[PDB]
C-alpha cells in the first residue's frame, strides 16, 4: 500500500515506511541545535 | 486533565491522562482504545519525541492538547 504523511517536526512531504528513517534523522539535528553536555569527561 | 491526540492519517482521539502518568503509561492507555501495540506507537510533541522514562508535567503540557502519533511499521 502507497501512502504519504507530513512532518510534524519540519513538515515533509514522506512516505508512511521512510518516515521512520526520517523521524530518526529530523529528531537527530534537534540534537544538533541544542547544547552539547556529557556527564563524563571521559565520554 | 482531558488531551488529544491526533493520527497522521487524520484521525482525531480524546483521551484523559494526568501530569503525574509516564509517557509509557499514556501508550498503554491507547493500546486499549486504538488496539495497537504500544512499541509501534511514537508520541511526539512540538517536533521531539516523548521518552518513555519521562512524565507530561517533564514536557510542560497542559489542559487540552494537540499530541502526534505516529506508526513503527518494521524497523527491516
Ligand atoms: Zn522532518
Amino acid at each position: 500500500q502507497v501512502t504519504k504523511v507530513d512532518c510534524p517536526v519540519c513538515g515533509v512531504n514522506i512516505p508512511e515506511s521512510h518516515i521512520n528513517k526520517h523521524l530518526d534523522s529530523c529528531l537527530s539535528r534537534e540534537e544538533k541545535k541544542e547544547s552539547l553536555r556529557s556527564s563524563v569527561h571521559k565520554r | 486533565m482531558q488531551i488529544f491526540v491526533k493520527t497522521l492519517t487524520g484521525k482525531t482521539i480524546t483521551l484523559e491522562v494526568e501530569p503525574s502518568d509516564t509517557i509509557e503509561n499514556v501508550k498503554a492507555k491507547i493500546q486499549d482504545k486504538e488496539g495497537i501495540p504500544p512499541d509501534q506507537q511514537r508520541l511526539i510533541f512540538a517536533g521531539k519525541q516523548l521518552e518513555d522514562g519521562r512524565t507530561l508535567s517533564d514536557y510542560n503540557i497542559q489542559k487540552e492538547s494537540t499530541l502526534h502519533l505516529v506508526l513503527r511499521l518494521r524497523g527491516g
